[PDB]
């Protein structure tokens, strides 16, 4: 039930460029054959 | 989502703050989480309008970091993010920092008239270097006069006094020349002695130069050839102007002279001419911040300015580059006639036989009242200079004077010609007493137009202290012929029926009861009165600062006024002593000096102090802003690290190794930790070492001044740096020389690895070790035969010579069975696979310790240990060198690398201040706890928004008791359990500061709730009530200062005990800006923060910490951001700069190590006597950086107190 | 747990972690039979007490394996004292 994708954003700003990277990491996904995330924590007391 | 990433910086910056003074981009995410079946309902629902949570985790500046959580109405968390690591879309150079911090540089009035610093008297041995060369032409001097000064005529006629243009002639001539100082009895032999004295430091630059300029004169004695390019174009020409402690002095004391010219007048059109090289230049601007608007560059040729502007660069801005040349006409030249504030003559009048006409021109140049410095050859000495100086092309043009060159004109010849050319003669000069001084002694001299006067009515308010008495009648004796008022006291001013509307007040009611004393008796209706009939206003106090806190709220009553009143031109003198005359008529005088196109400053303020006038101005602070920035970029300060703590620290990234300052800033708190001792180290290791389930400790090895004995000690130090205070636990005090310098440090830090590693693994009978630094394997072995248990050895290369990548089957071949556990202490992290591959094949749940479970560069006992490791080192020793790896702090840093440690490596700090005066990467002010855990720290009148975020920063930095105080705190209780779990316990007293008895209340409630005694508070009860002093009303002012006022006293008194058992770490007075500078409408603020300023400055004098902060406008929180006023604040954004909610607590923090840092140099015998002592402890904050462009706008521009902070504009 | 407790979560924020986490801790044990929590641990590892001893589930349970008498005494004894926590047949198969 787990699936490790490690993605990358190649990017080129001109077609005279290289492609040169932008973005990268991981993805971890939980996944099904077809509460999840803790609750968000209590709003600050106090806010401006 | 990228609004979600927006709330991270909302959350670090708030509105119209300014905290994002760089564009932040995301550049790192450790980790998104997104549920992806409640984004699409959320998405397919319509109910796009979902609620966001966000932490700023990290948020010193250098890059945000920020976890958030995104969760819809149900609160069902659609997605999160953590430390999603915001980074500038380019690295934050200095032109984004914030120059918030300002201090009262404090100088003369006017500019020493003898500038006599015994630091820049001719040393030792320079003052018998010149003798020296003087015992060899001494003898004979009477005789020689007339010959040197013909050798000295080289340039124009000396090759025809004894027809010397000719070779003959020439030949003989260089050397009789050279003879006339050889003559008596040395000669020759003096081309050798010449050298041996140079041999010595003082003698070299001088009489170095002069023989070189004997050997090559031949040419330039027939007049066909460059005097000085014959010099390899300089050999020591540069070095004997500066190196020189006789051309030295001259130009430190032109530094001096300069600095304080600048301070009194500043935004000046700065102008030398004759800089070449630009060594006085270099002088002169050394000054750590002067008030220089700009500063011309000029020579009489242009081939010095490629030098001056790399040389100058930093200034270019300032700095722009126009020759000139003195002799003609500056208005041909394209200069503009009295556009100069400040011209400065680096030794080029002697160049010029039109001495007068070139001084008439420096008059056209400069602004009436401008000041001419004059680094001028004078008293000459006819043994120490005459036959090098005589050899340049145009100094001799001058002759036509009679007397030798352009004569080394007397200062009082100077002043002669000086005052003949529109001047106001020499005022200034430079200490010439016995000699070295002559020769470039300095002078300062105004330009005579409009000048000091030294008609309307004078008023005179007050005179019934005897003091004030006297000084009422020096004013009637002293005073030119003038009308004349004088009333007894203020009130008989208010029974006054004719009061003039030109009237130039005097007022010595402060000397008298103060007006903030007493206002209930209609002082306040009489002040309105005087300020009706007030267009000029003297005012006096006696020592308010550090006396009488009422005479200062008087001051800063003023203060606001000359906002309120532009038109009322006002001065103010605080003296220390007023026993100690002459000087109120002539500030009373400039009263009605209103120039508004001449250099004289309007003196606002000023203070009379030791017998001598001075005057502040708010410069920025550049220690406290670079603190502030390192927060938010790598600032380097030129620290010396054996005398201050400099700890090598490892970036954030954990990429290399930097010298951080590790100055903790007077953390009281010893006894808890009990007598933490000091350790000032030569030798250490970079990595923290694990200990015994204590935790990860440096290897320090230095030495301790036990009674001034350098007593050699080795400990575990948790802030590895060139000084250390640590517990005395973790020290080993012997000063055995087995532990050699470097070499014991290495070996007690091996035996510190391998007892940790024998110690918390010992259950077990047999272990592996795999890649042990090669001095421990030994160690290990002998631990191993000490706590009986069996250690085997596994390098990657007795040993086993094992090898990275190895099969797994080969290590079941060859690694013995019976290991229970292993431990990896492999320097290269490329045996991990090894590792794992072991784990495989070793017993199954074979305990594993990595080389980070050991070794680790974040740190964030019982007395046999530090015996054990040096029992074992005895052991092995011989196993290495002493040196087996020794490099410097700063070799490390700039070559370390944190993912490659390189165990059994040694750092050897440096221990002279020139080894050791080093670009120390400056820490935050608030990057280490400042506060103590068992004591109060009372946040008085702090209960809004802005005091929860002081208490909330006080706990984050050892604050374990915080008590907030206000006459209605609205504070939340789940906010105490927030902060409560920061680690410190908060409570809310209810305590009205406005009256004793609830003060007594609310203290002696806090031991009612078994709190600690107070051991410090932050006093910054606030109310306002923005009108104008003469629309105001006495009970506005009654509202506005008795919180204020009435709760400084009552606190004082509360603690006004520096002998008391608990004696205050701090007390800090949250006053405004509008203190240091005034607003229109807040005549009675300013006087209650001019009032905590006064009782905290004299608090620290009687040996009681203290300090007052003047905050601008606090729009992150507080008055500002709960009143909602951010846009009418922004609309001064020109006026009063933004502090942020965490500048405000970096501020805060200053201004606690600021009285801290006094305290403790009145324990070192500083006096604290005047407002000098204290310019620290007013940490003047919140003005902005000042546009010209604005200056209209800006409605206190035209104040001198805050020229240093003047943006240039040509 | 992730689900007296410590109601914690799997993907917590680091931040969160040391708010609630003690920090006087000096060793961590995931017993987590699930191994999602595995970042949760290094989360924790970057908030405990650096040096924080730390033991896996694989540490304590294994399907491969390839004494002081007091030892089950001493077992037995802890046991008497939760037996009720749950019945007896709380999961047989
Ligand atoms: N213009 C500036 O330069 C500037 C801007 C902001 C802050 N500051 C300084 O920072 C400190 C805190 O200011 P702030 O931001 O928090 O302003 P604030 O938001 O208005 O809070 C000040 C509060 O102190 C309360 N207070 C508490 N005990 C009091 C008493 N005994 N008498 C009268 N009022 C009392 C006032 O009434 P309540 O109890 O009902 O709240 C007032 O609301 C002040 O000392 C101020 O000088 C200066």
């Amino acid at each position: 039930g787990s699936m490790t994708i490690s993605f990358k954003i190649d990017s080129c700003l001109s077609k005279e460029g290289n492609l040169s990277l932008s973005a990268k990491g991981q993805l971890a996904l939980t996944i099904e054959d077809v509460h999840h995330l803790p609750p968000p924590e209590e709003e600050h007391p106090h806010m401006n | 989502l990228d609004v979600a990433f927006q709330t991270v910086i909302g959350a670090y910056s708030s509105p119209g703050d300014r905290r994002l003074r760089c564009l932040y981009v995301p550049t790192h995410v450790d980790r998104i989480t997104l549920v992806p079946s409640l984004c699409l309902a959320t998405a397919e629902s319509g109910c796009e309008k979902v609620a966001f949570n966000t932490i700023n985790t990290y948020d010193k500046g250098d890059y945000l970091s920020g976890d958030i959580v995104v969760f819809d109405a149900e609160q069902t968390t659609l997605f999160q993010v953590e430390n999603i690591t915001f980074k500038p879309f380019s690295p934050p150079d200095a032109s984004t920092d914030h120059a918030m911090f300002a201090r009262w540089s404090w100088g003369p009035l006017t500019p020493d008239s003898l500038l006599d610093n015994p630091e820049y008297w001719a040393t030792a041995q320079d003052k018998e270097a010149i003798p020296i060369i003087e015992r060899i032409v001494y003898f004979y001097i009477r005789s020689f006069l007339s010959q040197l000064t013909l050798e000295e005529r080289q340039q124009a006629a000396f090759h025809l006094q004894k027809q010397i243009e000719w070779l003959e002639q020439v030949l003989a001539s260089a050397k009789e020349g050279r003879h006339l100082w050889y003559d008596p009895g040395w000669e020759n032999d003096t081309e050798a002695q010449i050298e041996h004295l140079c041999t010595a430091n003082s003698y070299h630059p001088h009489v170095r130069l002069v023989q070189r300029v004997g050997q090559h004169l031949l040419p330039t004695v027939r007049s066909n050839g460059n005097p000085f390019d014959l010099l390899d174009h300089d050999g020591l020409l540069t070095e004997f102007y500066t190196n020189t402690l006789s051309f030295g002095p001259a130009l430190h004391y032109a530094r001096e002279l300069v600095a304080q010219i600048a301070h009194r007048y500043q935004s000046m059109d700065i102008l030398e001419i004759g800089a070449g090289t630009g060594g006085a230049t270099k002088y002169v601007l050394a000054t750590p911040q002067l008030g220089f608007n700009s500063y011309t560059y000029t020579d009489i040729s242009t081939g010095f300015f490629e030098q001056a502007r790399e040389q100058f660069a930093p200034f270019e801005d300032r700095m722009v580059f126009e020759p000139l040349d003195i002799r003609r006409s500056p208005a041909e030249q394209g200069f503009e006639p009295h556009a100069y504030d400040l011209i400065i003559a680096s030794n080029v009048l002697h160049a010029t036989p039109d001495l007068e006409k070139t001084m008439a021109h420096a008059r056209s140049l400069l602004k009436p009242g401008g000041q001419m410095v004059i680094l001028e050859i004078t008293h000459k000495e006819h043994t120490r200079l005459g036959f090098i100086f005589g050899l340049f092309a145009d100094w001799w043009a001058g002759v036509d004077d009679g007397r030798c060159t352009e004569p080394f004109v007397s200062f009082d010849r100077w002043d002669a010609i000086l005052k003949r050319v529109g001047f106001s003669g020499v005022d200034s000069r430079t200490t010439d007493r016995d000699a070295n001084l002559f020769p470039t002694s300095v002078f300062s001299t105004h330009a005579i137009d409009a000048t000091v006067e030294y008609y309307p009515p004078l008023v005179v308010v007050g005179g019934q202290t005897p003091q004030s008495q006297r000084l009422l009648n020096d004013i009637k004796a002293i005073m030119p012929p003038r009308p004349l008022q004088t009333y007894k006291r203020l009130v008989d001013l208010l029974d006054a029926e004719e009061l003039p509307m030109k009237s130039t007040f005097v007022m010595l009611t402060e000397l008298d009861e103060e007006l903030f004393a007493g206002l209930t008796e209609e002082t306040f209706e009489a002040t309105k009165l005087l300020l009706t009939y007030a267009s000029n206003t003297v005012w006096l106090t006696e020592n308010a600062w550090v006396q009488h806190p009422h005479q200062a709220s008087t001051i800063g009553m003023l203060r606001s006024i000359r906002r309120e009143h532009p038109d009322l031109g006002v001065h103010v003198l605080d003296v220390d002593a007023v026993e100690t005359v002459e000087q109120v008529l002539r500030l009373e005088e400039h009263t009605d000096e209103l120039a508004s196109s001449t250099t004289w400053t309007q003196e606002p303020e000023v203070s009379w102090c030791k017998g001598r006038p001075w005057i502040p101005r708010l410069k920025r602070d550049l220690a406290r802003n670079n603190r502030m920035n390192s927060s938010r970029r790598p600032i380097y300060e030129m620290i010396d690290s054996s005398r201050a703590p400099v700890a090598l620290q490892t970036a954030r990234d954990s990429s290399s190794y930097f010298l951080e300052s590790a100055e903790t800033w007077f953390v009281p708190e010893s006894v808890q930790q009990m007598e933490t001792k000091t350790i000032y180290v030569h030798f250490s290791c970079p990595h923290a070492l694990r200990v015994q389930a204590l935790g990860f400790f440096y290897l320090v090895q230095g030495h301790v001044q036990e009674g001034n004995r350098e007593v050699p000690v080795v400990a575990l130090a948790e802030r590895n740096a060139s000084i250390v205070h640590v517990r005395p636990d973790y020290i080993y005090t012997e000063a055995d020389n087995n532990l050699s310098e470097g070499g014991g440090s290495l070996m007690v830090t091996v035996l510190a690895a391998a007892v940790l590693a024998e110690t918390v693994i010992s259950v077990t009978d047999s272990i592996l070790v795999l890649n042990p630094p090669s001095i421990c394997g030994q160690m290990l072995l002998h631990a191993g035969e000490e706590i009986g248990l069996q250690v085997h050895l596994a390098t990657t290369s007795s040993w086993l010579t094992l090898h990275a990548r190895d099969t797994d089957w080969h290590l079941r071949r060859v690694l013995p069975r019976g290991v229970q556990a292993l431990v990896d202490l492999s320097a290269d992290q490329s045996c991990e696979g090894l590792t794992q591959r072991m784990m495989k094949v070793l017993m199954p749940g074979c305990a594993h310790y990595r080389a980070a479970d050991l070794f680790t560069d974040t740190v964030s006992l019982p007395a046999a240990y530090w015996e054990h490791v040096v029992s074992l080192a005895r052991q092995g020793l011989p196993s290495v060198s002493e040196g087996w790896e020794v490099m410097p702090c700063t070799q490390f840093a700039a070559h370390a690398d944190k993912t490659r440690p390189d165990l059994s490596t040694v750092i050897s700090w440096p221990r002279e201040s020139d080894e050791a005066t080093l670009p120390t990467r400056v820490r935050s002010i608030d990057a280490e706890t400042l506060f103590a855990a068992d004591k109060t720290y009372l946040l008085v009148g702090l209960t809004g928004d802005l005091g929860r975020s002081l208490g909330r920063w006080m706990v984050q930095h050892g604050a374990c008791h915080i008590v907030l105080t206000s006459r209605n705190p609205q504070v939340n209780p789940k906010w105490l359990a927030h902060v409560e779990e920061l680690g410190g316990r908060v409570t809310v007293l209810s305590m009205d500061v406005t009256s004793q008895n609830s003060v007594e209340a609310g203290l002696a409630k806090l031991k009612d709730l078994h709190l600690p005694p107070v051991g410090g508070i932050a006093f910054g009860p606030l109310v306002l009530q923005d009108v104008m002093l003469n629309n105001m009303e006495l009970p506005m002012m009654e509202m506005v200062l008795n919180p204020k006022v009435e709760g400084v006293r009552i606190l004082h008194e509360k603690f006004s005990d520096p002998t008391s058992s608990n004696p205050l770490d701090f007390f800090v007075m949250f006053s405004s800006i509008v203190a240091v500078m005034g607003n229109p409408g807040q005549a009675n603020y300013s006087a209650a923060n001019c009032y905590l300023q006064a009782l905290a400055q004299q608090r620290v004098a009687s040996g009681l910490a203290a300090s007052t902060i003047d905050i601008g406008a606090v729009y992150g929180v507080g008055f500002v951001t709960r009143a909602e006023l951010e846009e009418d604040f922004n609309a001064i954004r020109f006026m009063f700069d933004s502090v942020e909610e965490h500048e405000l607590h970096t501020l805060f923090a200053e201004a606690v190590v600021a009285g801290r840092r006094a305290v403790h140099q009145q324990e070192q015998q500083r006096k604290f006597a005047t407002v000098l002592d204290m310019a620290d402890l007013e940490l003047t904050t919140g003005i902005p950086p000042l546009d010209p462009a604005l200056k209209d706008r800006i409605t206190f521009f035209d104040d001198p107190r805050i020229g240093n902070l003047k943006i240039p504009e040509y």
